[PDB]
């Protein structure tokens, strides 16, 4: 799909609250100013926090919940220049537009909004928030934000909850609402979530798609995120094997600790390889079994780079087929077997032994 | 698999064995965690089920308990439940076994005594034995039972509006009211237990608001719940199982063969229900 001509989107996380100010009276060509204004919202709940008096510019202001009808469905929606119209963080495609070019102000890029006139006015928010789940708690009414305004400012550990009936889109909405404000907060508050989370992990994948959609025009922010099962179980286990002074210690701790040694040893930690190995997709990708996504890794001023598989010269496809080949006089089955038998005898070992020659790439 | 907290109860020594064990329902899933045996034993109550017409003979059902208090006794003897304010005053914990007193200190958050007795036991031979891990297994059990959110799951739901008010409907029954405020301050485990026990007088549904008994059975009490009729004389609670008077000035009652004549007619049971206040449920 696409946005029909004469519509534009402003994304800003600040728009999580209604930006009353920005809107201006639309007019038709011929200066036919349109003080009639209608706004569509996901819920009357939204309307509860919207003041008419903000808009003395207009004499006629009304607001209703969006409903996705059937009969008007079109790539080209119905037009009605007789009133200005705005949709506020709409979830689903819109069937009618107001005076002049219509504009929408939303926090989230839906698939519907892909090919669209767009502006984001993004800015980097540094402070990544965090999850923590021990199993005192801040209980939250896990939808209405301002219910807990100042509460979220003051405390840093919050419970997250839902009734069954919630539409997946509504869940996604409210969650997305959270994280913006959290990155605005000065401290990494800890999420706690009362859900089996598997499909929630799936919608996290969807967040990945959405955020890439942003990145098509975005800030390339250093946005923290993670896989939530295949990572976490293994990381927990790894710490377990390690001394566990802080079971609560952030992963990035370990990350950068390992980082300290990269250049001096010029090689990739197994840890980071298991990362980008045990994601569904951004990894060796068990989805498709694509270790072919080897990491080529470079650092400032280097004449060379570190692959998943040793040193490489810059910007070349991991290994030239022409090579100082592992000529089969070496790595001959026969010699391999002979040496292996020597080994087995010497060990006095019945079983469980295998051997393989080393191999080499661009460099030896 | 078995879940009754009183089946989880263990005794520190072979003598003082925690015999007379849980009712077999301990194998059931009920969310009381008390066996009915223990519920009778400790608080003079027995649990029960409301059959609700699911708009039909179709299954809609709700749990209830009858109380087992008599009609004559007063005050503490009428009390059903304490607060931490008075839990020791009600239980006389010293009579009770040390793990029982421990668990009461858990419910009432007497961490001071809890840690005191824990530290005393540490070096005792029987606590170098895995009694510690047993007690903390009970701890973990409660932790799960409140891992279901103690406020959010129990009442601070995202369907928040589907609230129970236990406040007395009668505007003249003014000793209620802030009892509902107390409810928030009771520990969430107990809040849930009440939410089980107590029938509402009323429920709002998108279908209708509906009314189930004319007048409330009891009232909220300022320490813990009590056989607390809003007004008048206490209703005659019969008892179903020492040099004193037991006069019963009965009517002479010579109309023999009454039962053989009438027994087909409805033999109205008497045990006191627990109507109180207004539930709200969406659709
Ligand atoms: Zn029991």
């Amino acid at each position: 799909m696409e946005c029909p001509f004469q519509i534009q989107v402003c994304i800003s996380d600040r728009f999580f609250a209604f930006p009353h100010n920005l809107v201006e009276p639309q007019s038709d060509v011929g200066n036919k100013l349109i003080e009639n204004l209608i706004v569509y919202v996901p819920t009357d709940d939204d309307r509860l926090y919207i003041d008419k008096k903000q808009f003395p510019k207009f004499n006629s202001v009304l607001v209703y919940r969006h409903e996705h009808d059937v009969n008007i469905d079109s790539r080209s929606p119905k037009k009605t220049a007789s009133a200005t119209i705005v949709y506020w963080n709409p979830l689903v495609p819109i069937t009618e537009i107001g005076a002049g070019e219509t504009r929408v102000f939303s926090v989230l890029l839906t698939n519907n909004l892909f090919y669209c006139n767009t502006m984001i006015v993004h800015h980097e928010n540094p402070k990544c928030p965090i999850e923590f789940t021990y199993p005192n708690l801040r209980p939250i009414a896990c939808e209405i934000p301002l219910s807990h305004f100042k509460e979220l400012v003051e405390s840093n550990d919050f419970l997250l909850c839902f009734n069954l009936e919630t539409s997946t889109m509504v869940k996604i909405l409210s969650l997305k609402r959270i994280f913006c404000i959290f990155q605005y907060r000065k401290q990494p508050a800890r999420y706690v979530i009362n859900l089996p989370h598997e499909e929630i992990d799936n919608l996290y994948n969807k967040l990945n798609w959405e955020r890439t959609r942003r990145l098509m025009k975005g800030d390339v922010p250093s946005n923290c995120a993670t896989v939530n099962r295949s990572s976490l179980k293994y990381i927990k286990q790894a710490q377990s094997l390690l001394g566990i002074p802080d079971y609560s210690q952030t992963v990035v701790d370990f990350v950068k600790m390992f980082q300290k040694i990269i250049f001096p040893y010029q090689l990739v930690p197994n840890v980071i390889i298991k990362l980008n190995n045990f994601d569904q997709m951004v990894s060796s990708a068990p989805n498709k079994a694509e270790p072919y996504k080897k990491i080529r890794l470079f650092c400032k001023n280097d004449s060379i780079a570190i692959s998943s598989s040793g040193i490489v010269p810059i910007n070349m496809p991991d290994f030239s087929p022409p090579n100082t080949f592992d000529y089969s006089d070496y790595a001959n089955r026969t010699n391999i077997n002979f040496v292996t038998q020597r080994v087995l005898t010497d060990g006095g070992f019945s079983s469980g032994i295998t051997v393989t020659p080393v191999k080499y790439n661009y460099y030896l | 698999v078995n879940r009754c907290i009183f089946a989880s109860i263990v005794s520190f020594d072979a003598c003082i064995t925690y015999k007379s064990p849980c009712s077999p329902d301990a194998y059931h899933d009920d969310g009381w965690f008390i066996c009915n045996n223990h519920l009778i034993k400790r608080f003079k109550m027995s649990k029960m089920v409301l059959p609700i017409f699911d708009e039909d003979d179709n299954q809609f059902k709700m749990t209830i308990a009858r109380h087992l208090v008599g009609n004559k006794e007063r005050g503490i003897k009428r009390i059903l439940i304490p607060s931490a304010t008075n839990y020791q005053d009600v239980f006389n914990l010293n009579s009770m076994m040390q793990a029982e007193q421990l668990i009461f200190h858990l419910i009432y958050n007497n961490e001071n005594a809890v840690n005191t007795i824990c530290d005393n036991l540490k070096y005792t031979e029987g606590f170098t034995s895995n009694t510690q891990r047993v007690i903390h297994s009970v701890y973990a059990t409660t932790k799960s039972i409140l891992d279901t959110t103690n406020p959010n799951t129990f009442c601070s739901r995202v369907s928040r509006d589907e609230l129970r008010f236990f406040d007395v409907t009668n505007a003249r029954a003014l000793r209620g009211g802030a009892g509902d405020q107390l409810f928030n301050n009771y520990s969430g485990f107990l809040q849930n237990l009440i939410r089980r026990a107590v029938a509402p007088e009323y429920l709002q549904i998108d279908t209708e608001e509906l009314r189930f008994r004319n007048c409330a059975t009891c009232i909220i009490d300022e320490t813990g719940l009590v056989a607390s009729v809003p007004d008048g004389p206490e209703l005659y609670n019969p008892i179903r199982s020492r040099l004193q008077i037991r006069n019963v000035l009965k009517f002479e009652g010579d109309t023999r063969e009454l039962d053989r004549t009438l027994s087909g007619y409805e033999e109205y049971p008497t045990y006191v229900p627990l109507f109180l206040g207004y539930q709200i449920i969406n659709s």
